[PDB]
Formats: structure tokens, C-alpha cells, sequence
């Protein structure tokens, strides 16, 4: 029947999918061998007498992580040809990942997603987990959108991008990779959201009250927000909307497809004790400006469209009551040309808890994707960082001698700048 | 549905919630004849011998 | 005989038929396993109206449950009483039109429409002469508002002389889901006004308003809102199947409630609707139930009738009644509330007493009132449309798949002339 | 027939009005679950005076209960003889009026008065032809004095012809809680004189006088005060509910006790009232029952009637009794206490016979007098109120709630001329 | 439905509120872990599997007292973010708690107060407990009121000042701290009750015949006062007297909102055996000048309104008889414009005692809040002391060098001088 295929470009993308697929194994109750002891059909195919295999492909150029997935405990969960690894790193180069050491691995990964797509009809789209500052996540990410858009021209794409964060960057040439990635990201993806790293870091610092987590603690949060987004595709709910409705309800112009995200609650074992997590409570907390997942304050911006996914024992009245109190609140500002800016889908099956992780067993939860005019300052600082770096050829000589001519840098400048003028003209 | 099959009335037994401890309804010491409703009381006197 | 061919469009339409068919089957005494029990002549005297014999003694509903996503009628079939329908009447969509009027009506739903047209004339022509078609849907979503009015549009041409009975669930003012509400609502209503003989307006939070304020329901779900409208369908078609002192049918309502053909949008009240704390405390008679009928708090349309004049009014009385008090109790509500009625129609009324009530109740009423109170609802879906449309909102999907800018402009012209006509009659 | 819509306002009116319903259920043979017990014809042949059948053979009171805080009406509803009322007849407030007339009248009471007017119109218009209203409230609190008399001003204007009786408890002079007593008293009365045609006053310190001196209760709770005034309000409306040799409704009392529309304030007394130690000692004869009735020690209002002058008085007798002894004892008290009766109206006194006594009593009288002696307590709360305004007492919470200063001086100006009008008939 | 939010600033507020919620848990049958083995809604919030969580923000700039609560038995009762703290104390300075160091804590104090007050509509008001003679009780104690006045305006604001003694000080800059905060609570507090420390010291020495009570024993009598004050909200009675009735019947003008307190009986097991607690004598002991809880002598002051909180098996006819005896007594005196000067309320639940405390079991009690013109002396001993600091610059540099300017000493002094003139002209 219906299925959706995930693609994982970059080390960050594969580690996001690593917490994703162990979470889906808990959700559908399958062991890491794939064999159970028909709601799983949108993520898992069939194999033999009871095995299931994910419709995922783990695409890097570095073998130190892809072969480490093969060697680890989740070996036979994945079909071994779905994990495609290269030879050598792009090494924070958009030039290497897109031109030189990409041509021998895009054609191989295209064959694997070809054989993964024709197995059944009823596909909704693709879910590409990738980072932005990395050379592989921007380089192979650009070429994969370029090839998938020209032949699958009517199918949706879900570019979950780990955008660079404001205070910390843990990279040097990553403003170069970010502007070059959006040069081709605008015309090739259908839905994209920004998941900045220190916005998530702040979330797990004052909701979990843990001050030195690791990468796996954030990837559990991204796994939880993908699982809460696609729970409508899997479990039956009173009001169910899925990937087709996202492509037509949250992106009112063809070129604005950048959204935020949040979750509520993100509570530990001790913090589940001392409050009941009412629907109105987990909507106010999700709408808190400090609760966003992109360091993207909506206090000095106007919301454009909003979407919330209620999961668990939610009742259809207080979804309307929490939305009503949000309308009455003056701190949250909407846009003039959208009087009815609220969409939601309610589901019955509550989010599972990983035993030994950091979440707590909650009766209900809220996923969030919200388009707003507040990403203008998110990309305007990528403009400012790129200005003083591209003054007098910082690290440009190894992008220009190794695959592209000088001028693609300038073309990426007005492509991101026209996105700023697009964000300005919508609000006014 | 929480209503009945053909009756348009709720069918869910009872789900109440009282407010207070809720006693001392001020048991009136006047019956319908209103005398005093006498019980044996204190006499207030000296030693009756 | 006279037979109703039922069509359910959308997720709202399939759920609202997944409660109406239950409340009409137990009224006929039918088990979920299709076997009659109840040893009464009156229940089987008109069962061909809504059912067909199966040469096994079991009765199948003459419904067609249909939309573009399989999760809706799989949950109907898995639910109780959902087995009664044919998998032949069930038609399946797999890709789904998601909250989209245009690709429901033109590209996707037209692929499915040539096969659901096959199953609707088979339930239509299979009898000697049908009474009409009952189509229940909502004007908010994609498949139930876009392609839902496509089948309203086409049944007009091959079957012009028969009545077009439709329930439509209009968008909610203050808290509405399905972000493109007015683009689905206004682009459907023009096909819904020259291809439907009478349409009843049901509003979502007005169903909630009956739940919280008159039923005192602490926990209403979608099933509790669905009973309120399922009683409205049951009362309006009761006198077709069940006898009474004064007969009434769908054309009986049509010729007496529409004076001018462009306006056929009806308000619905249902009485009695008791909070169960006072169910054992409320007397049940005509002179107490008529003001529950004529009441804003018992309105499943969210328009206050006190902001307008009743153009025409009617009431499908039901139960063991007195058919003198059937009519001076509404004589009272006319000569007291004189300003709440139009002037150039004297005698605005129609009572229609039907003898057999719903089970247990000794009295019941569905109320059909053609009033200018719906002006506020049509203006409100108009300015919510035009505030969006002035800045090109959510439209590049609609234009890119078989529509253009021109079609939306007459969508607001025949939306706006509904308000302009109701001020002509105000 | 003839019906009285009973109305309760404030936490006083909820708890002394609730007492009125089981003292009226006891005479009418009503089980607290609503059924009838006692197989007597003349108990139920006038039952529509205060009760309505509820299509199950049970009787629900025609009572409308108001308070701006839900605590005391929870105490009424869930107590014994308190589940008899319909829950919809209860109307809840949330914020509460804090013993101030301004918030009960203008700001908070306006949003609650629209639901009360809907339900009191529901009860009055539902039956054939009303007879009047009964109003039980307080003048010491905020919700009973502000919102209750705002109800009095509105119910005067849709229904101007009918009779509007009140049993009101006024602020006590000697004992005094709720330090804004003169404000809530004066602001009630100044427009209570014009929108009410019959007002009867009970003083709580006189209720302490009657329970200490005549009943000799060792520890009288509030229930004795609630019940004694309940015997007073039952004896006035006796003839509406049970037949009598000399018939008199309270409209007949309204004509016969006020000569001018400005003065309509009355004294209430009740007889007989003896202890258990004197229960089977006192003789129950008409001469003893009337000499006990004309006593300031028997009075339920704290104005001494000997200090003033009785303009017109009335005595609603109850019980099978010889009838010229009713007449000649009234001439006996008139010809003996000639100085305490006004001379320009010959035979100031009225009597009627209600043939059915209260249960357990052979004879009983309620006494509605109209004496000019009540200017003692109107003037003494005017002297308290002019001690307040002369030094700006609590004024900001009586001027910040949407109302200004000039109606305070207006309230005094049209109250000291009530004392002056009584002075020039003294 | 209804609720009241407790506020506790300063370590005096923390440990007074520790005794208050120890009395509230013991009254409603609530274990310190939360589970009771619906009158509790006034203070506790129902959540989860039948457990209850207090609605009390705990503010203190030094964690030396609040993490002692976090390590004491009442740590699974409160939510961890219900108890909030900074790093560094104010060290007895108004200027520290209002100009320099109170910012990083107050921005999250209002963040918690918004999600504690949105729980249920119909909220009555706030009950702040502060130490006016201290540093953060005056400083952050001031700063929190401008935030509550500008945000939650119309709602009632109760304040319980830990008033410094005329001769006992335990600080030398407490005339600076008290003047600068009483100046601001004059127009930012609806109802304020003075609670002098020596006034509780001598009342345990006299009425309990206990010769070594301490801070915690003082907090038990204060807890008994506040529990009886809110006992109308939490329990049924003949005359219910909620929070709005305190305002409308005690405070006559927006400036004159300072009121004394008294509680009687407060009797140990030695004397409760021998005395019968009649209504007449518990109100004579409540009205006697030695039982005032402010060291504010009322023989030379004029009462104008007294609230009487009867708590127990009290018939109201004894109340009306007892207040009549108070009227006939000539040792007290009432002002000319109040012939009516009593607001009595009856509550039916008797006040419980803690097992092992210094109060014996009691059948009825009286909690008195009285407004009198005797408060001029407790502000004139203030006036003479603060003048002789101000003569030659005592401790001024610990304020002017830390945010504020020199001159607010004069502005706060003249405002309290206008309070003296206001109290003088009313009493004549
Ligand atoms: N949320 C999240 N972010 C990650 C994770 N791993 C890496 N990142 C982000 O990725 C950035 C580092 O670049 P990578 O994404 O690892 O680079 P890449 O996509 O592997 O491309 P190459 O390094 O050339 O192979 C850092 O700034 C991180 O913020 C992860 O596990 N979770
Ligand atoms: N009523 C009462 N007062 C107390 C208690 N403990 C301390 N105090 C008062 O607190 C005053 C001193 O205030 P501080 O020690 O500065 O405490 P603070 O108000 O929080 O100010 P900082 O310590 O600077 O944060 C003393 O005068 C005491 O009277 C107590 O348990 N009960
Ligand atoms: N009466 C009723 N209304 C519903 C139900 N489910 C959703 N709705 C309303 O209808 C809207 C969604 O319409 P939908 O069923 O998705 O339309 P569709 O997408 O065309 O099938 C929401 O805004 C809801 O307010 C239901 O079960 N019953
Ligand atoms: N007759 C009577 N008077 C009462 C009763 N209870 C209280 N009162 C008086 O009413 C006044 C209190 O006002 P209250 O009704 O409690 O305030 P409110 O609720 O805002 O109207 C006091 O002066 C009492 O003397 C009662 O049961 N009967
Ligand atoms: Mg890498
Ligand atoms: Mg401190």
C-alpha cells in the first residue's frame, strides 16, 4: 500500500535517522532483526515470513560511520545495499560533495531509491534528514535534490535541515556551505524546516534540566518530532492529515517553504510528577517563544500559518479552547491576510518512551510546524557572516579550483538575498 | 457517543464533584408546630434536696 | 414507493452517516446482522424507503459511502453497525485530495467519479420512482466540499425533476481547523446553489453550543455532535416512512419554504434536548416545547435568529400529540414575536404532525426555518475569503492544476448576491 | 390558575427561601423526592400556585435562585428538600459581589441578569395567566441588595400590572456586621419604593427578640429564623392554596393596606408562638390569639408599633374557627387601644378566614400591619448613612464601578421625605 | 475553579511559607509526597494520579534556605521550578534587590507566575509574605509589585510585612530598607498586614507560657493566622467572607491599607484544660492590647473596622452578643464615622494543630484584622530613626553606588510623612 521513503545525507542526517529508526522499532514493536513476535507499511516493507526492512538509505562519503552502523547491533535491520558509503570525506567542501567525489555515489544511491520506490504504489514523498554546514550534507544534498526533482516532479520532499546556530558554530567555513546550499534548496524541495542546534540545546537545558547531554539526546528529540509528525500516516486518529495536506496548507507561496518547529512537553521523570499536562498547557508551552527549535524569536515577527499535532488522549474541545486563548493573547501576533491560521490533527496513540533515555511517559503531546516571517533574521545573519568572510577570499581558493567557477558564490548571494526581500514583502 | 441510542439524553450514570466538606445543614430546632423541640437541658439552679 | 438514495462524501460525510444509519436502523428495529426484531407492522410498512431486500430477509441500506482516503470507511466497517453497507457501494481513493477544492473537483475526483456514478444510478433506477437523494457532507475539507459538490452538480442533469436533499456543515467563525476554509466553502457554494433544491446549514460550534449550554455535557466527542444532526435527518424524513395525522415529504418542505429559487438554505433546531439533570424535571407538552424549538440556544446553526426576520418557518412535529395544539402553539409565537417574522407573507407557518415518535419519547421536533439570520454566516465567510484573496493566499496549487483567476471572481459574485437578495427581502 | 413565581436573591434569600419550600411541601403533602403522600383532595387542587407538573406526576417548584457565588446554592441544592428545584432554575455567579451595591448592580450583575430574565420569563409565560411575584432577598449584603433589586426594576417593566410582593430583611441597628450596612440599605430603598408595590420588612434583631423572649430557645440557630419567616410567608399566601370562608389573595391585601402608592412598607407578625414548656398550657382561642398578635414582643420588625400609629392593619386567620369572634376581638382591640389607631379611617383592620390551619396547629394568624412607627428604623439608618457620606465612607468602591456621586444624595433626598411623609400622617 | 497564589520572598518568606504549607497539607490530608490517601482547590492543584501540587512561588536571591527545602521532606511536594533562586544575596540593601541583582531572577519569576495563574479562571488574588526589614524582602519585594501591578492589575494583592521591632533590629540598615519599600507598597498593595517580630515574641511568652520559642515557632502562629483568614475559601460556614470582603469592609481609602492582626486563643495544653473557650472571652482576649501582633498600642488609637474570623463550632448569636459587649466597653474607642465597625464571618471547620507543636487542641478561634489610627506611632518611631541616619550620610554609599541615585531617600521619607499627615487628619 502507501509508503514514504527516508534519505539520510551527512553524518548528522544518519545520526538523526539512527535515533529515528530505533524509535520506530519501539513504536511498531519490531525487534532489531526486523521480525515481529498493518500500520507499519508506511515505513517498513515485507521480507520473508515476518521480517520488515525500513525504506531508508544511509548515504555518506565517510565510511567511519556507515560501516559502523553495519558493524553495530542494527546490522540486519537495514538491507546492506541501502547503506551506501563512499571513499573519502568532502571535508566541509560544497565543491567536493557536489562535483568531484559525488558523481560515483549519487548514481549508486539513485539505483537504491529506485528499487525501493517501485515496490508499491501510493507514495507520498521523501524525508531527507541532512545538515547544512557540512560538506557532505550540503554537497550530496544539493545533487540529490537536483536529480530527484527532475524525474519525480510531482512528489513532495521534506528537507529537515540542521541549520547553523547563532552563538556556537563548531565550524569555520560553514557560512560558505549554508549560502551555497540555499542556492539550490529553494527550487528543489517542497517542505523544509530549520532545526538549529542550540535552540534544541536550550530546550534540553531548561526542560530536561540536563546541562551536558550528547548528540544522541538531541537526536531523540528530532526522532520524537518526526514520529509525532508522521503518526497520522500510521495510527488512526479522529482528525488525520498527512504529507499532502502539509504541502498545501503551510506554504502559501511556492518559494516560502521554511518553517519552525517545537514540541511540548519535554519533561523528565521528576517533572512529569508535579503537573498534569493539559491540552491548554501543552499548547501555551509549545507557543512559548523560548520553546522554538530555531533560535527564532516570533516576538518580533508575525505568524503566517500554524500546524499542531496532538498525540494521545486528546479530546476535540480543548484543542479549540487552547487555540481560542492563543487568539485572545496579544503577545502572539498573526498576519493580517490570514484570519484562520490554525491547522491541527489529533491522534490517539501516545508517544512512546525509550527505556533508558530522558523523556517521561506523557498522556498527551504537541508537535509543531509553523511558517512565519521570523526566519528573515535567521538568514540575515548568514548574510552578515558571509559578508566579512567573502570580503577578500577566505577559503574560496579551494572551492574555485576544485569544481566550480567563481560566480556561483555571487549567484548564491542574490538567491538568499531575494529570500530576504521575499520575507519582507509578505508581511507588509 | 455519550448520549443514548434513540433517546437524546446522556447515558453516563453520574460524574459529579462536590465542592466543600458539606455538612452542618443547620438542623432546625423548630418542628411544624414550632414549640422548641425540647430535649433534656441544663436546669441552672442550686442543690435540690 | 418513495425511496431515498443516500450519498456520503468526505470524512465528515462518512462519520455523519456512521451515526444516522444507526439511529434510523434501530427506529426500523434492524439488528447489526440485518435481521428484524420487534414484531410491529409499522416498522416494516415502509422499509423500502431506505433499504433494499436481499432475497435473504435481510435489508441493506441504499447508501454510497465515498471519499478519497481509505482510513475513513475502514473505520466505519470496523465500527459497530458499519457492516450493513456494501463494499460495492464503498468506493476507494488511495492518494487523497488533501483539503484541496480544485484537485478534488477537477483532476483526482473526476477519475473516481465515473465509477461512483455507476453505483449511484444503480441504487436510483433499481426502484420504480425515487423520491430524492440525500447527500451529507461538509464545506471545510477537500474531498467533501470539492468533489462532494461535483456529484451534487451532475445528479442535476440526468435527474432534474427529483428533489436534491443535502446537509452541509459550514465553516466555524472563531476556531476553525483546515486553514483554507473560505476557499473551499465559497467555491463549493455556487455549485451548491444552482444544483441543489434545498440545503440545510449545520455549524460545528453550534453543535458544541447545544452540548455545553443545554445538554450540559461534560464530555462531548464527535459522536455527541453527530447524534444532534442524526436526529435532524431522522425527523425530516420520518413522515415518509411513518404515518401521521398530516403527511409531509421533501417536496412538501420545498414548495412551502422556498418562495424564490436562489435561496434554499435552512436553519435546524431539534427539540427536546434536555440536560439529564433536568430530564426528570421537565414537563413534555406542546406549549413548553415550542419555545424550546424557537430558541437561539437550541440552534445547530451559529446565527442568532433575533438578528433577523423569519421569512418562512416550519416544524415537523412527532409523537402522540393533540393536533389542535399542533398549531395554536405556533399561532402564539407569531402574534407575540411579530417583529421576528416577515410581513408580506401572512401565515408563515407549516406544522407537520407525524404520529410515531422516536422510541421512548412521546414528543419530538425537527425545525426547518428559512430565515435571514444566515446573512451573518455568508458575510463572514465572504470577508474571511476576501482578506485572504486580496493578498493571493494559498492559491498557487488551485491555479496550477486546472483552474484560473477568473473562476474565483464569480464565486464571490454569487456569494455576494445571496446577501444582497436577503437584504431585498429583509 | 393563579400562580406566584418565587424568586430568591442573595445568600440570605437562598437559605430563608429554601426553608419556605419544605414548609410549603409539608402543608401540601409532598415527599422530598417529589411524589405526593396524604390522599387529601384539597391539598393538591391548588398546587399550580407554586408547583408545575413534570410529565411524570412529580411537582417542581416555580423557584428562581440567584447568588453570585456558587457556595450557598450548593448548600441549598444538595441539602434535604433542596434537590426538588430544577438545576436549570439555579443560576451561578463566578466572581461574586463583595457586599457592595455597586458591583451587584452595574458591573458584575448586568452579565448575570440576562440569564435570570430568560428563565423567569420562561416560567411566567409558560403557564396561562400569572398572578404575581414573590421576592425573597436581603438589604445587608451586596448581591441580594444590588442584583436582587435590579431584578425588581426590570421585572416591573415587562409586567407592570401584576403584584410584586417582597419579603426583605433589613440591616439590624444594634447588632451589625458587614460595615457597609447603610449604603446597601439606602441604595436599595430609594428605587425599591418605585419598582415594588408591596414590601414587607423583617429585622434580624427582632428575630432574636422573638426567639429569646417568647420561644425561650436556649441556642437558636439560623434555622429558627429561616423557619419563623417561612411560617409568615406561608400564612400570607394561604388563601391562594387552600379554600376559606373569607377569601383574600395578596392583591386584595395590597388594595386594602396602602392608601397611597408611595408608602408600601409593612410589619409582619406570627401567632401562636409558645415554648415546649408552655405548649400544652396556653389556650388556643381567638381572644388569646389576637392579644398575643398585638405585641411588640411578638413583632418580627424592630420598630415599636406603640410609638407610632397603625394606619391600616390586616390579619389572615387560619383554621376552622367561629367567625364573629374574629370580628368582635378586632373591635375590642380597636376600641381599647384607641390611641394606637388612626382616627380618620374608621375600622382600620381587615380579616379573612383561611379554613385550613398549618399542620399540628388548630389556629394561627399572620399579621400584615402598616404603621407609621417604622419611621424609627428608616430614620435611624438615615442617620447612620449621613454619618457615612459626611466624611467620605468607602466611597471609591461605590464610585469606581461605573456610577457617580449624585445618586447617593438622590438616595437620601427621596428617603428623608419618606420619613417626612410618615411624620405628617403620624 | 477558584484558587489563590502564594508568594514568598526572602528567607523569612520561605520558612514562614514552610510552616504555612505544613498547616495546609495537614488540614487537607495531603502527604508530603502529594498523594492523598474538592475543597483543596484553593491552594493545591489536582494533577495526575490523584496527587496535589502547591501553588506557591518561592523567591530568594540566595539558595541557602531554598535548597534546604529541595533537600528536605517537602521536595516532592513542590515542583522544582516552583522554587526559584539566583546565586547571590542582597545583603540587606534595597538598592541591591531593586537595581542590580534582582533582574536575572524576576524574569523567570513572572515566567512561572504566568503558568501558575492560567490554570483556572476565577483566581482570587495573591498572598505575598515578605520581610520588609531585610534586603530582598524589601528590594525584590518592591520590584515584584510593579510587575504584578502592570500585568495582573485588577486582581487583589495581599502583603504580610515582617515588621521590624521598635528596639530589636538584627540589622542597622533596616531603616533604609524599610522606608524605601513601605514607600512603594503604599500604592502597590491592596491589603497589607503588619506582623512585628517582638509582638509575636511576647505573645508566646504570655499566652503560651513558652519561654524559648524561635523563628519556626513564630511561623506557626503566622501560619495559623493565614489559614484561618483563608478558611472561608476552603470550608463552609454560616457567613462566608472571601478575599474581596476583606477589602470592602476594612480599608476605607486607597492609602490607609495598613492593618493590625491578632489571634486568640493561642493556649498550650497546660491551660486549655482549665479554660473554657467561650465566644465572649475569646474576643475579649482578641481585643486586649497585649494581643496585638504589631506592637501597635490601640488604647491611644481609634479603631474603625475589625474583621472577626470565627473558626469552629460557633453559633452566630454568641458572635452578635460578643460584639455588642465590645461596643459597650469604653476602654476601646471607635471613630465618629463608624457606628458600624464589625465584619464577622463564621467558618465551621475547627482549626487543627500540628502533632508536636506548641498549640493545644482547640474548639473555636478568632483571627482579627483591624484598621486603626494607632499605626501612626509605628511609623513615627520609623520617622525619628531614619532622620538620624540621614543627618550625616549613614551607609549611603551601599545604595547610591549600586544603581539608585541619592534623593530617593528624601522622596521615600516625604511620602511617609504624607502618610503621617493622612493618618492624623482622618482621626480627628
Ligand atoms: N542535531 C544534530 N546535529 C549534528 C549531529 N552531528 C553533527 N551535527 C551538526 O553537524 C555539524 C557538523 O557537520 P556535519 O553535519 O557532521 O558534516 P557532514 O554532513 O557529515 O559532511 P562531512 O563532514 O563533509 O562528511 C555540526 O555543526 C553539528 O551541529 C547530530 O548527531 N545531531
Ligand atoms: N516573622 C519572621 N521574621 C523573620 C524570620 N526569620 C527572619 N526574620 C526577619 O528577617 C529580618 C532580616 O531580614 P534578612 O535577614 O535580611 O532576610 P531577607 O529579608 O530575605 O533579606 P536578605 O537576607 O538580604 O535576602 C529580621 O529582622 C527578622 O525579623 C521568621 O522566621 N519569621
Ligand atoms: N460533524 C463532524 N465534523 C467534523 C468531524 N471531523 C472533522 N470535522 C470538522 O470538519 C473539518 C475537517 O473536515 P474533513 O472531514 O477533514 O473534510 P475532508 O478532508 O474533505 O474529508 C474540521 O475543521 C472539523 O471541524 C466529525 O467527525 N464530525
Ligand atoms: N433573615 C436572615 N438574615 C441573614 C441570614 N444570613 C445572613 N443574614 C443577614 O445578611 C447580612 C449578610 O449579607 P449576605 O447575604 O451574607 O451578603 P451577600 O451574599 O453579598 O448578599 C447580615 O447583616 C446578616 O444579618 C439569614 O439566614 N436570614
Ligand atoms: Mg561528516
Ligand atoms: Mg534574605
Amino acid at each position: 500500500m502507501r509508503e514514504v521513503i527516508s534519505i539520510h545525507v551527512g553524518q548528522a542526517g544518519i545520526q538523526i535517522g539512527n535515533a529515528c529508526w530505533e524509535l520506530f522499532c519501539l513504536e511498531h514493536g519490531i525487534q532489531p532483526d526486523g521480525q515481529m513476535p498493518d500500520a507499519f507499511n508506511t515505513f517498513f516493507s515485507e521480507t520473508g515470513a515476518g521480517k520488515h526492512v525500513p525504506r531508508c538509505v544511509f548515504l555518506d562519503l565517510e565510511p567511519t560511520v556507515v560501516d559502523e552502523v553495519r558493524t553495530g547491533t542494527y546490522r540486519h535491520l537495514f538491507h546492506p545495499e541501502q547503506l551506501i558509503s563512499g571513499k573519502e570525506d568532502a571535508a566541509n567542501n560544497f565543491a567536493r560533495g557536489h562535483y568531484t567525489i559525488g558523481k560515483e555515489i549519487v548514481d549508486l544511491s539513485l539505483d537504491r531509491i529506485r528499487k525501493l520506490a517501485d515496490n508499491c504504489t501510493g507514495l507520498q514523498g521523501f524525508l531527507m534528514f541532512n545538515a547544512v554546514g557540512g560538506g557532505t550534507g550540503s554537497g550530496l544534498g544539493c545533487l540529490l535534490l537536483e536529480r530527484l526533482s527532475v524525474d519525480y516532479g510531482k512528489k513532495s520532499k521534506l528537507n529537515f535541515c540542521s541549520w547553523p546556530s547563532p552563538q556556537v558554530s563548531t565550524a569555520v567555513v560553514e557560512p560558505y556551505n549554508s549560502v551555497l546550499s540555499t542556492h539550490s534548496l529553494l527550487e528543489h524541495t517542497d517542505v523544509a524546516v530549520m532545526l538549529d542546534n542550540e535552540a534544541i540545546y536550550d530546550i534540553c537545558r531548561r526542560n530536561l534540566d540536563i546541562e551536558r547531554p550528547t548528540y544522541t539526546n538531541l537526536n531523540r528529540l528530532i526522532a520524537q518530532v518526526i514520529s509525532s509528525l508522521t503518526a497520522s500516516l500510521r495510527f488512526d486518529g479522529a482528525l488525520n492529515v498527512d504529507v499532502t495536506e502539509f504541502q498545501t496548507n503551510l506554504v502559501p507561496y511556492p518559494r516560502i517553504h521554511f518553517m519552525l518547529s517545537s514540541y511540548a512537553p519535554i519533561i523528565s521523570a521528576e517533572k512529569a510528577y508535579h503537573e498534569q499536562l493539559s491540552v491548554a498547557e501543552i499548547t501555551n508551552s509549545a507557543f512559548e517563544p523560548a520553546s522554538m527549535m530555531a533560535k527564532c524569536d516570533p516576538r518580533h515577527g508575525k505568524y503566517m500559518a500554524c500546524c499542531l499535532m496532538y498525540r494521545g488522549d486528546v479530546v476535540p474541545k480543548d484543542v479549540n479552547a487552547a487555540v481560542a486563548t492563543i487568539k485572545t493573547k496579544r503577545t502572539i501576533q498573526f498576519v493580517d491576510w490570514c484570519p484562520t491560521g490554525f491547522k491541527c490533527g489529533i491522534n490517539y496513540q501516545p508517544p512512546t518512551v525509550v527505556p533508558g533515555g530522558d523523556l517521561a511517559k506523557v498522556m498527551r503531546a504537541v508537535c509543531m510546524i509553523s511558517n512565519s516571517t521570523a526566519i528573515a533574521e535567521v538568514f540575515s545573519r548568514m548574510d552578515h557572516k558571509f559578508d566579512l568572510m567573502y570580503a577578500k577570499r577566505a577559503f574560496v581558493h579551494w572551492y574555485v579550483g576544485e569544481g566550480m567557477e567563481e560566480g556561483e558564490f555571487s549567484e548564491a548571494r542574490e538567491d538568499l538575498a531575494a529570500l530576504e526581500k521575499d520575507y519582507e514583502e509578505v508581511g507588509i | 457517543t455519550s448520549l443514548h441510542m434513540s433517546k437524546l439524553v446522556p447515558v453516563t450514570d453520574l460524574s459529579p464533584r462536590p465542592s466543600f466538606r458539606y455538612h452542618a445543614d443547620t438542623g432546625s430546632l423548630d418542628a411544624t408546630l414550632l414549640p422548641v423541640d425540647a430535649v433534656p437541658q441544663e436546669r441552672i439552679g442550686r442543690r435540690l434536696i | 414507493m418513495r425511496e431515498i438514495v443516500h450519498v456520503q462524501g468526505g470524512q465528515c460525510g462518512n462519520q455523519i452517516g456512521a451515526k444516522f444509519w444507526e439511529v434510523i436502523s434501530d427506529e426500523h428495529g434492524i439488528d447489526p446482522t440485518g435481521t428484524y426484531c420487534g414484531d410491529s407492522d409499522l416498522q416494516l410498512e415502509r422499509i423500502n424507503v431506505f433499504y433494499n431486500e436481499a432475497t435473504g430477509g435481510r435489508f441493506v441500506p441504499r447508501a454510497i459511502l465515498m471519499d478519497l482516503e481509505p482510513g475513513t470507511m475502514d473505520s466505519v466497517r470496523a465500527g459497530p453497525f458499519g457492516q450493513l453497507f456494501r463494499p460495492d457501494n464503498f468506493v476507494f481513493g488511495q492518494t487523497g485530495a488533501g483539503n484541496n477544492w480544485a484537485k478534488g473537483h477537477y483532476t483526482e475526483g473526476a477519475e473516481l467519479i465515473d465509477s461512483v456514478l455507476d453505483v449511484v444510478r444503480k441504487e436510483a433506477e433499481g426502484c420504480d420512482c425515487l423520491q430524492g437523494f440525500q447527500i451529507t457532507h461538509s464545506l471545510g475539507g477537500g474531498t467533501g466540499s470539492g468533489m462532494g459538490t461535483l456529484l451534487i452538480s451532475k445528479v442535476r442533469e440526468e435527474y432534474p425533476d427529483r428533489i436534491m436533499e443535502t446537509f452541509s456543515v459550514f465553516p466555524s467563525p472563531k476556531v476553525s481547523d483546515t486553514v483554507v476554509e473560505p476557499y473551499n466553502a465559497t467555491l463549493s457554494v455556487h455549485q451548491l446553489v444552482e444544483n441543489a433544491d434545498e440545503v440545510q446549514v449545520i455549524d460545528n460550534e453550534a453543535l458544541y453550543d447545544i452540548c455545553f449550554r443545554t445538554l450540559k455535557l461534560t464530555t462531548p466527542t464527535y459522536g455527541d455532535l453527530n447524534h444532534l444532526v442524526s436526529a435532524a435527518m431522522s425527523g425530516v424524513t420520518c413522515c415518509l416512512r411513518f404515518p401521521g395525522q398530516l403527511n409531509s415529504d421533501l417536496r412538501k418542505l420545498a414548495v412551502n419554504l422556498i418562495p424564490f429559487p436562489r435561496l434554499h438554505f435552512f436553519l435546524i433546531g431539534f427539540a427536546p434536548l434536555t440536560s439529564r439533570g433536568s430530564q426528570q424535571y421537565r414537563a413534555l407538552s406542546v406549549p413548553e416545547l415550542t419555545q424550546q424549538m424557537f430558541d437561539a440556544k437550541n440552534m445547530m446553526c451559529a446565527s442568532d435568529p433575533r438578528h433577523g426576520r423569519y421569512l418562512t418557518a416550519s416544524a415537523m412535529f412527532r409523537g402522540r400529540m393533540s393536533t389542535k395544539e399542533v398549531d395554536e402553539q405556533m399561532l402564539n409565537v407569531q402574534n407575540k414575536n411579530s417583529s421576528y417574522f416577515v410581513e408580506w407573507i401572512p401565515n408563515n407557518m407549516k406544522s407537520s404532525v407525524c404520529d410515531i415518535p422516536p422510541k421512548g419519547l412521546k414528543m419530538s421536533v425537527t425545525f426547518v426555518g428559512n430565515s435571514t439570520a444566515i446573512q451573518e454566516m455568508f458575510k463572514r465567510v465572504s470577508d474571511q475569503f476576501t482578506a485572504m484573496f486580496r493578498r493571493k493566499a494559498f492559491l498557487h496549487w488551485y491555479t496550477g492544476e486546472g483552474m484560473d483567476e477568473m473562476e474565483f471572481t464569480e464565486a464571490e459574485s454569487n456569494m455576494n448576491d445571496l446577501v444582497s437578495e436577503y437584504q431585498q427581502y429583509q
